[PDB]
RNA sequence: CGUCGUCAGCUCGUGCCGUGAGGUGUUGGGUUAAGUCCCGCAACGAGCGCAACCCCCGCCGUUAGUUGCCAGCGGUUCGGCCGGGCACUCUAACGGGACUGCCCGCGAAAGCGGGAGGAAGGAGGGGACGACGUCUGGUCAGCAUGGCCCUUACGGCCUGGGCGACACACGUGCUACAAUGCCCACUACAAAGCGAUGCCACCCGGCAACGGGGAGCUAAUCGCAAAAAGGUGGGCCCAGUUCGGAUUGGGGUCUGCAACCCGACCCCAUGAAGCCGGAAUCGCUAGUAAUCGCGGAUCAGCCAUGCCGCGGUGAAUACG
């Protein structure tokens, strides 16, 4: 039972590399509680397009924040070991507990 | 409905040297860049020249001006 | 963006009040986001080069 | 509308009477979409055609709004020179439409307190040939028809 | 004067982002001023090598930093001197210390940062604009490409009015998301002025 | 044994379990006329059954969350309409006219700048 | 209305709490 | 970057016509939102543009269960509270589906009208996207840059004032003039966002602003939080009023070195004009207008009634 938490800016890069802290524990240890969503954050920066007045134009900016779950139910010492240090993804950040 | 606090504010700069005027007297005259500071007791009958951005503006204090700011008696703005 | 006015960079402004923030990039006073230490000109400059990771065009 | 011919919208019948001409009457009282609010004066002064009247309110209602359809009016067109105002007959939609509009404005125009008295009111005396809808739908008609000098700019 | 740049107008699809490293409210303006600076005394002194882009990753206190040029042997220095001196402004600019690498671009008549490096440089050097791109275009052209154009701006040959040369050939559908245009604007400071150089390459669509 | 057809309208979800009975239906626990009341509208959204002339042959367990009532009680329309399906399938031949098993698309359309609310624009003098 | 300084809405408006809109 | 203008356009290569500028093509008939497509044609094709490729919203399936449910069984301080389970809602990722395919009619064709099936049609609804060019358009006070000018000052630091001045005039807006209303109480449905010297549960003092204490939260797990209009009950009874909250007096809270000039906020008192606005004039074609409240950016605080967003309720009308 380890609480995983993968966020990142890319869809794939979290997604995709949560499949190998995954199934790098289909076979080591429980089942897993499969890879879990979780909401976005979703922030939005609105700026004026040209460099003086002409305050109607505008034009959208967003940096949404995807989030991932997991969890690996059983702290299977057996599955700690396809772990560890086995990836691919280079723009994600981990956050994970017991 | 005017307001401060629980601890009135006054420009140390002539906080204690207006008291210092009446260790040994009362002097003529005082020359202010704090229009900022509350206006309190030991300061009646002094006459302090409060700045009004361009000049320095002899301001007579009373009793019944206490509580003030001295910015409130050197108008900033000359008008018609 | 004045020189002797970039002297913004002060730790020791006297009184945090007078400490303003300014554009990392270009000095800029106003609209300076704080999410990137940018202006609202220098965000969108480089949003469109790419150089802002995760920044995407949003559209819904 | 240039292009198309514009298709009329059609509305979900009454909640109650199961009507479709009752709900555009109350969308012409609504105000501000509050259309609950709508939907409850129509009511209550649908209830007070009663125990005034040992009629069906529906029955009043409809009569009312018939009494109420200008037949001809007058519109403008500039024949060089000035505009005259032209007579014509008036398209069985719009005496719909000017018919409801009218009551709920002469409705609003009654000295009646509360609102579903006014509507109530104003429904009754229509019914019968009086009040402020009929006036206006009369002061129309006589506009037109007073400007027969003019018919032959058909259109 | 419209038109989205047509870069992050696609980084979205047919195009990722240069800095492609991940942070949170209070470490990214600071993981950003960074990357600025770094490409900054980078694009200073890597000048003559030709950068056509620096990309850069990161994990924690890790940089990629994977310069692209076309003549790499610039970077290197004496037989592999260039890129020691360089590696310590890396560390002693951002105390993160991080690698640093090198990927020479398969001819640099397609990489319009490049190619628009190149016409500014003609310009700077008083060639003859519509000229210069004209060529330009077809060495781009010739080269492969489904499609290019250069644009340079005005006061064209010292000229006391500005103005703006053409020039472009094949395709270039800017209003197509799945293009993938590169795109590279070169600046080209003159005696008498300033002249801004863009330049549009189409290579292969889907 | 039950019936469950979901229904949504304008960001507004409803689950609607039909099972054989009395009539009376349920609503997040208070009655039909307890969750509403005060809304002339609502009698509309047991209108499905009407149709096809259930009423009085089904009870039903309602569950209802996003957005207003009126939005509410027009998912409870697909709801009761969905869920009348999967009893039924010679049902659909009754509410295909009535259009009970529409969705309705009709939802707030985005704001847009320089605009005050999507449509409508700021007004100018030009003098 | 929404500009009555002591009242519910005027404090709604004004988004403020107090005497006038208690905070619950 | 704004602008005609999301307008349906602007061109090219070769051929053909013309002494030539140029023309044909791009014209014409049909059709379309469209130089969209069809047919015709000394033209045959092509580029920029249109459309499509991207995002969001409608229906469905797959994959995944610290968010949802007696759907379903058992416990319940009867709160999804605990066991429990991922069917449902949902969350976010991939994929399915709409093409005039599908049926009757008109048609030379494109396509037009109508129906069936379907959550959805015929561009389903909303975005991103805006050609060759124009206006010696806007910005050298964002930044960059040629020339020019100042270099005990046209540079620099600071304290204070000013940008907040007020006989007047205009623009954009806010709140209204009220009974389809205002007030008080009670009771109910939201979406999108933000949160570490940060959002602040709950507790105590204060009418209150707020102060003291203090749980949880790296935040689908806690907080901002109340949504408001709505529903129910009571009050007011047509009055410049229980409409409307300007102005002014007094007391006080708070941020900040400091609120005179010049902050917001609470409480008492005051309680203005305004009874729906001349000539004239603006927006909007559907979930739009109208109406209701909610979040954020900047930011110590705030002069935001501004701006960029979210959802609730929800019209009228378009002959032409
Ligand atoms: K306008
Ligand atoms: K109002
Ligand atoms: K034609
Ligand atoms: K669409
Ligand atoms: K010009
Ligand atoms: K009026
Ligand atoms: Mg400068
Ligand atoms: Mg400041
Ligand atoms: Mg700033
Ligand atoms: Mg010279
Ligand atoms: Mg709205
Ligand atoms: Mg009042
Ligand atoms: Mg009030
Ligand atoms: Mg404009
Ligand atoms: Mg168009
Ligand atoms: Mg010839
Ligand atoms: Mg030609
Ligand atoms: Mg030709
Ligand atoms: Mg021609
Ligand atoms: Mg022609
Ligand atoms: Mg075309
Ligand atoms: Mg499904
Ligand atoms: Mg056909
Ligand atoms: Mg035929
Ligand atoms: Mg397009
Ligand atoms: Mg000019
Ligand atoms: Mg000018
Ligand atoms: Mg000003
Ligand atoms: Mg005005
Ligand atoms: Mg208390
Ligand atoms: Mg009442
Ligand atoms: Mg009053
Ligand atoms: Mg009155
Ligand atoms: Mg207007
Ligand atoms: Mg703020
Ligand atoms: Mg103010
Ligand atoms: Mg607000
Ligand atoms: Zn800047």
């Amino acid at each position: 039972k380890i609480r995983i938490k993968l966020r990142g800016f890319d869809h794939k890069t979290l997604d995709a590399s949560a499949q190998k802290i995954v199934e790098a524990a289909r076979r080591s240890g429980a089942q897993v509680s499969g890879p879990i969503p979780l909401p976005t954050r979703v922030r939005r920066f609105t700026v004026i397009r040209g460099p003086f007045k002409h305050k109607d134009s505008r034009e959208h900016f967003e940096l949404r924040t995807h989030n991932r779950l997991v969890d690996i139910i059983n702290p299977n010492r057996k599955t700690i070991e396809q772990l560890m240090t086995l990836d691919l993804p280079t723009g994600v950040e981990i956050e994970i507990k017991t | 409905p005017r307001s401060l606090k629980k601890g009135v504010f006054v420009d140390d700069h002539l906080l204690e040297k207006v008291l210092e005027l009446n260790a040994k007297g009362e002097k003529r005259l005082i020359k202010t860049w704090s229009r900022r500071s509350t206006i309190v007791p030991e300061m009646v009958g002094h006459t302090i020249a409060v700045y009004n951005g361009k000049q320095h503006v002899p301001v007579y204090i009373t009793e019944n001006m206490v509580g003030h700011k001295l910015g409130e008696f050197a108008p900033t703005r000359t008008y018609r | 963006a004045r020189k002797a006015l970039i002297e913004k960079a002060k730790r020791t402004p006297k009184f945090k009040v007078r400490a303003y923030t300014r554009c990392v990039r270009c000095g800029r006073a106003r609209s300076v986001y704080r999410f990137f230490g940018l202006c609202r000109i220098c965000l969108r400059e480089l949003a469109h080069k790419g150089q802002l990771p995760g920044v995407r065009k949003a559209s819904w | 509308a240039r292009r198309r011919r514009a298709e009329v919208r059609q509305l979900q019948p009454d909640l109650v009477y199961g009507d479709v001409l009752v709900t555009a009457f109350i969308n012409k009282i609504m105000r501000d979409g509050k259309k609950n609010l709508a939907a409850r004066i129509f009511y209550d002064a649908c209830k007070i055609i009663q125990e005034k009247t040992g009629q069906e309110p529906l029955k009043v209602f409809k009569q009312a709004v018939e009494n109420v359809k200008p037949r001809m009016e007058v519109r403008s067109r500039r024949v060089g020179g000035a505009n005259y105002q032209v007579p014509m007959e008036v398209s069985p939609r719009r005496q719909q439409s000017l018919a409801l509009r009218w009551l709920v404005q002469a409705a609003n125009q009654r000295p009646e307190r509360r609102a579903a008295v006014r509507i109530a009111h104003e429904l009754m005396d229509a019914a019968e040939g009086k009040g402020g809808a009929v006036k206006k739908k009369e002061d129309v008609e006589r506009m037109a028809e007073a400007n027969r000098a003019y018919a032959h700019y058909r259109w | 004067g419209n038109k989205i740049h047509p870069i992050g107008f696609r980084l979205g699809i047919t195009r990722d982002w240069e800095s492609r490293w991940y942070a949170g409210k209070k470490q990214y303006r600071h993981l950003l001023l960074e990357d600025q600076r770094i490409r900054g005394l980078l694009e200073k002194e890597l000048y003559s090598a030709g950068l056509a882009r620096v990309d850069i990753e990161r994990a924690a206190d890790n940089v990629a930093v994977t310069v692209h040029v076309a003549k790499p042997g610039v970077v290197i220095g004496r037989g592999g001197e260039r890129i020691r001196v360089l590696r310590e402004e890396l560390a002693k600019l951002t105390g993160k210390n991080v690698a640093l690498n090198v990927q020479e671009v398969q001819n640099p008549n397609l990489s319009a940062p490049l190619v628009a490096q190149r016409v500014a440089e003609q310009i700077e050097r008083r060639f003859a604009v519509r000229r210069a791109i004209k060529q330009a275009v077809q060495r781009v052209m010739e080269s492969g490409a489904k499609g290019a154009k250069v644009i340079v701006s005005g006061r064209i040959g010292g000229a006391e009015q500005a103005r703006t040369e053409w020039a472009a050939q094949g395709r270039v559908p800017l209003h197509t998301l799945r293009a993938n245009i590169d795109y590279g604007f070169a600046l080209a400071r003159t005696t008498y002025g300033v002249l801004g150089v863009k330049a549009y390459i189409f290579l292969g669509e889907v | 044994e039950q019936y469950y057809g979901t229904g949504r309208r304008k960001e507004a979800v409803a689950r609607v379990f039909l099972r054989p009975g009395n009539g009376k239906v349920t609503v997040n626990g208070q009655d039909f006329n307890e969750y509403f009341q005060g809304l002339v509208r609502a009698v509309a959204a047991l209108e499905p059954l009407r149709a096809v002339d259930a009423l009085g042959r089904f009870d039903a367990y309602i569950t209802v969350r996003g957005g207003g009532k009126s939005g509410q009680i027009d998912a409870i329309k697909l709801g009761i309409a969905r869920a009348l399906v999967q009893y039924n399938p010679d049902y659909r031949a009754k509410l295909k006219p009535l259009g009970f098993l529409t969705r309705d698309a009709r939802v707030v359309e985005r704001k847009k700048y320089g605009k005050h609310k999507a449509r409508r624009a700021p007004q100018y003098s030009k003098r | 209305g929404k500009g009555d300084r002591r009242t519910r809405r005027g404090k709604i408006w004004r988004g403020t709490y107090g005497k006038y809109r208690p905070r619950k």
